[PDB]
RNA sequence: UGAAACUCAAAGGAAUUGACGGGGGCCCGCACAAGCGGUGGAGCAUGUGGUUUAAUUCGAAGCAACGCGAAGAACCUUACCAGGCCUUGACAUGCUAGGGAACCCGGGUGAAAGCCUGGGGUGCCCCGCGAGGGGAGCCCUAGCACAGGUGCUGCAUGGCCGUCGUCAGCUCGUGCCGUGAGGUGUUGGGUUAAGUCCCGCAACGAGCGCAACCCCCGCCGUUAGUUGCCAGCGGUUCGGCCGGGCACUCUAACGGGACUGCCCGCGAAAGCGGGAGGAAGGAGGGGACGACGUCUGGUCAGCAUGGCCCUUACGGCCUGGGCGACACACGUGCUACAAUGCCCACUACAAAGCGAUGCCACCCGGCAACGGGGAGCUAAUCGCAAAAAGGUGGGCCCAGUUCGGAUUGGGGUCUGCAACCCGACCCCAUGAAGCCGGAAUCGCUAGUAAUCGCGGAUCAGCCAUGCCGCGGUGAAUACG
């Protein structure tokens, strides 16, 4: 299932499910999310996302970065909707 | 608590398991070796430096 | 990150030990522990004299102790007195047999301690960092090596951002098994914090 | 076998001698 | 384990042997978990450690063998969720 | 194998029969180094194929072995957006290392109790065309055939 | 045809070095394919996310954090929590107002720490026959000046390390080309493990990396023998045991041998294919070594170090608890689900190491762990020692079993001041899940994977199934 990592910080039960939240959208390619791992962690200019997961057709790997922690993991989820699609969507060049 | 620690494992206390090697240049306990009186830390810059009597990189 | 250290890697072939002896498991701790208070004795006390190198031997309560140096005068002194003070105090602490040595060595110039340890306090006494540095090479190469390399590494002048500092001439090549490669290390503890040399002297092919 | 104290071979690897493997 | 001695640390031993002797009483504070609950011991109350607090234990003949730590744990534990 | 060939080693011919394909078997039939093991079961089973069926171990082994070697098989290239599965020959290689490998494989899921007898009687079926080996095999052959028009698409 | 308000610190053109492309060409690596063994499911061990707690100290974070720091958490360690204590400190240098020194032992008390306390008495340079005396070894108290801080910042740092990556690269000097950034060289053809080497060329050289020089293994020589040897004879109590010998085996120091050097074949050359001899050929296999740099990578908790912070407290001692908590989630691993297997009993063949308040032969008590005695060995000369899988022959007969050994009851041993929390082992009884594992996913190209045992560091003991080594048996496959 998933794992929320928080580096260095207090986190919350409450936080910690609307991350689980966020992550939900990917869900909406309808592919097998395996083992996904977020950690958040503070930062001097603002706070960070990582997130690593594999799918059956291969890993997300991304960080998001901002002063905002949820901006920082809204942009974190950002970055991982694009590697999700393209791996989904690559080869469909198949001409 | 850390340079009274080095303190602390040189006069020997109540019973004799109490006994813990600690290291002579660091205040070292952890990976302390016997022979040497050395972590494995100062005994790799020690050997480097060419001052532990015949002790060479090993290359087997 | 990387970089094995060029003593270490030769010693047995390219250079030799700085302590030379035998002992077997039940006093070899000890044996060592005395050498390292000497050279502690002996690093702070003897620091203005210059030097390099000392080499240490052991028989029984039997302490050779020799010392390369820069400038001897400040060991044996006047009439040979302060060689004594010190063939003391070593006794004093070896509870055995101290013999104070002194050999002096020949273009002070031509060795890695020495020469990083005055790029060393030239920093300490604020100076242009990479211009130490090109002199401290040149100095090496104009009295003869095969090659001369120098590095410093810290707040250099004063920089907030931490930045590292490199210069050589000449070869360098720290693969070679026979290289003799002289290399040595200062540290200049400045009102900000601390850098690093490393200085490395190519004497040549063995 | 080899986790079974019981046996021979529990014995070997778990390095001891006893009535299953004696001296 | 502990084949042939029977310990009790000779600290809290003495107080028991002298309580028992004149007048029996209870309230003895302890720290020593390591004690061996010795049939001289049977019926009291001895506040024993955990480290926070010194719990009480009414001693009953149920108990010999066992230490006095075993009667006042070290954990507070109530559950998950 | 980006590089250059990839050399075949060729093998120790056998102290029973001096023929390398029977060490491959025994190869074959090993199991975490245990050599010594590998052989009794070959040549047990040799006993067992002279035993019942009175005839030359050797000759039935070799016979079953050919009985085995798939003659033509499939290998599956993408073109488009579909998965064909193409018909190509197997080398003599090939051959041989798929002629071994489903004659114990099917031999370990015998029902006989005694591994030598499983290796025993797969092998005396197999001489005959009959087991779980020679399906593999007429079955592998079948597969191809059948994409037999996928045969341009060949390297 | 054609504004303005408002708004912005730019919008742009061409070219450059990169990075990238679901652009192309060429080419490498267990990257894929071919193939063998696993993980993901089980039970358990171990780290980590959580939650829990008085505390469950701290760091590590995609690959490169997660049997990682920890090569030994019951006390100690220990940095955390609770309670009881200390201040000039457990520790450094120095100055003083009293006393004294040094040192060994009880006491009273307390969980201990600490607090309160009865003793003996100081050599020495010494006015000394004397009281006495001066000094200063060293202790205390008072007082400071200070110590101490695993408190903060690894984006202020040194040092050392991980990583891309053993990848074939990264640059400099002068010259030439461009207004310039910058190009050239370094590209091109050919070949290599390789910016390896050959041939071209406005370039000509040079350096840091490649290679080689170092270690290990494989063959032969020498030097050498309280290890080896009926190889040789003799004795032989039958143990290479004695005599005797260094031929062996070995041991461990120094040499030799491999060079594409020789033949064929091709090439313009470098060099590729093939052959011979050779123990070994095309880098003989393994190691050590890892460029300019990257990740504002990692570590202020190994150490150091700037700066910020605390000074009867963020310092210091102690007893106890905790770091082992358990609804849960992941990572690394152990043992397995059996017959190519399990069990018993007899019987073989290693290597590297380690041993004095240690390694224990052997004898005895014990079913046993262990406990008695007790010899040898500073160890090629004694000991750990048994290697294990294998070999033999016997039992089991497909059964959740004679598979598997979790869990729990009870009884013991040993270390240790102490095995409640929390040790390991032994014996009796108990014999859980597990019938080969979803999506997904790891390793390995040969003496390798698989499988089998042995040693070591650290260490009282040990939670090691971890790590670092060592030999035994010994595969499969690589079109591409
Ligand atoms: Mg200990
Ligand atoms: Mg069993
Ligand atoms: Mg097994
Ligand atoms: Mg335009
Ligand atoms: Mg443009
Ligand atoms: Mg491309
Ligand atoms: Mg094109
Ligand atoms: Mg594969
Ligand atoms: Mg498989
Ligand atoms: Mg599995
Ligand atoms: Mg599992
Ligand atoms: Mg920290
Ligand atoms: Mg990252
Ligand atoms: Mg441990
Ligand atoms: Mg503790
Ligand atoms: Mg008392
Ligand atoms: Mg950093
Ligand atoms: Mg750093
Ligand atoms: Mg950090
Ligand atoms: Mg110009
Ligand atoms: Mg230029
Ligand atoms: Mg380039
Ligand atoms: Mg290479
Ligand atoms: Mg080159
Ligand atoms: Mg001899
Ligand atoms: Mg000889
Ligand atoms: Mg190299
Ligand atoms: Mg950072
Ligand atoms: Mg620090
Ligand atoms: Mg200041
Ligand atoms: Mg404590
Ligand atoms: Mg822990
Ligand atoms: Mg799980
Ligand atoms: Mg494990
Ligand atoms: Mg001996
Ligand atoms: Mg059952
Ligand atoms: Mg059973
Ligand atoms: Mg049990
Ligand atoms: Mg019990
Ligand atoms: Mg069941
Ligand atoms: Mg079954
Ligand atoms: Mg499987
Ligand atoms: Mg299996
Ligand atoms: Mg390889
Ligand atoms: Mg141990
Ligand atoms: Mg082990
Ligand atoms: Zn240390």
């Amino acid at each position: 299932t998933m794992n929320i990592t928080s580096k260095q910080m207090e986190i919350t039960p409450a936080i910690r499910q609307h991350v689980a939240d966020r992550l939900a959208k990917l869900e909406k390619w309808q592919t097998h999310l395996i083992n996904p791992h977020i950690i958040l962690s503070k930062e001097p200019q603002g706070f960070v996302a990582d997130a690593t997961i594999n799918t059956p057709n291969g890993v997300l790997v991304a960080s998001g970065k901002h002063e905002d922690m949820y901006t920082a993991i809204n942009e974190l989820i950002n970055k991982l909707e694009r590697q999700l699609n393209k791996l989904q969507h690559k080869g469909e060049a198949r001409r | 608590a850390r340079k009274a620690l080095i303190e602390k494992a040189k006069r020997t206390p109540k019973f004799k398991v109490r006994a813990y090697t600690r290291c002579v240049r660091c205040g070292r306990a952890r990976s302390v070796y016997r022979f040497f009186g050395l972590c494995r830390i100062c005994l790799r810059e020690l050997a480097h430096k060419g001052q532990l009597p015949g002790v060479r990189k090993a290359s087997w | 990150g990387n970089k094995i250290h060029p003593i270490g890697f030769r010693l047995g072939i390219t250079r030799d030990w700085e302590s030379r002896w035998y002992a077997g498991k039940k006093q070899y701790r000890h044996l060592l522990l005395e050498d390292q208070r000497i050279r502690g004795l002996l690093e702070k006390e003897l620091y203005s004299a210059g030097l390099a190198r000392v080499d240490i031997e052991r028989a029984a309560d039997n302490v050779a102790v020799t010392v390369h140096v820069a400038k001897p005068g400040v060991v044996i002194g006047r009439g040979g007195e302060r060689i004594r003070v010190l063939r003391e105090e070593l006794a004093k602490l070896t509870g055995k047999n101290v013999a104070l040595n002194v050999q002096e060595v020949q273009n002070p110039n031509l060795s890695a301690p020495l020469v990083a340890q005055r790029v060393a306090e030239q920093i300490e006494r604020r100076f242009a960092v990479r211009r130490a540095i090109k002199q401290a090479v040149q100095r090496v190469m104009e009295s003869g090596a095969k090659g001369a390399k120098v590095i410093v590494s810290g707040r250099i002048g004063g920089a907030e951002q931490a930045r590292t500092e490199w210069a050589a001439q000449g070869r360098v090549p720290l693969h070679t098994l026979r290289a003799n490669i002289d290399y040595g290390f200062a540290l200049a503890r400045t009102t900000y914090g601390v850098l690093g040399v490393k200085a490395y002297i190519f004497l040549g092919e063995v | 076998g080899k986790g079974d104290r019981r046996t021979r071979r529990g014995k070997i690897w778990r390095g001891t001698y006893g009535k299953y493997r004696p001296r | 384990s502990l084949k042939k001695g029977v310990f009790v640390d000779d600290h809290l031993l003495e107080k028991v042997l002298e309580l028992n002797a004149k007048g029996e009483k209870r309230l003895i504070k302890t720290w020593s978990r390591r004690s061996t609950i010795v049939p001289e011991m049977v019926g009291h109350t001895i506040a024993v450690y955990n480290g926070k607090q010194h719990v009480p234990v009414y001693i009953t003949e149920n108990m010999v063998g066992h230490k006095l730590g075993e009667f006042a744990p070290t954990r507070t534990y109530r559950g998950h969720g | 194998a980006r590089r250059r060939r990839a050399e075949v080693r060729q093998l120790q011919p056998d102290l029973v029969y001096g023929d390398v394909l029977v060490t491959a078997f025994i190869n074959k039939i090993m199991r975490d180094g245990k050599k010594n093991l590998a052989a009794r079961i070959f040549y047990d089973a040799c006993k067992i194929i002279q035993e019942k069926t009175g005839q030359e171990p050797l000759k039935v082994f070799k016979q079953a072995v050919e009985n085995v070697k798939p003659r033509m098989e499939v290998r599956s290239r993408r073109v488009g957006g579909a998965n064909y599965q193409v018909p190509m020959e197997v080398s003599p290689r090939r051959q041989q290392s798929l002629a071994l490998r489903w004659l114990v494989q099917a031999a370990n899921q015998r029902p006989e109790r005694r591994a030598a007898v499983r290796i025993a009687h797969e092998l005396m079926d197999a001489a005959e065309g009959k087991g779980g080996a020679v399906k593999k095999k007429e079955d592998v052959e079948r597969m191809a055939e059948a994409n037999r028009a996928y045969a341009h698409y060949r390297w």
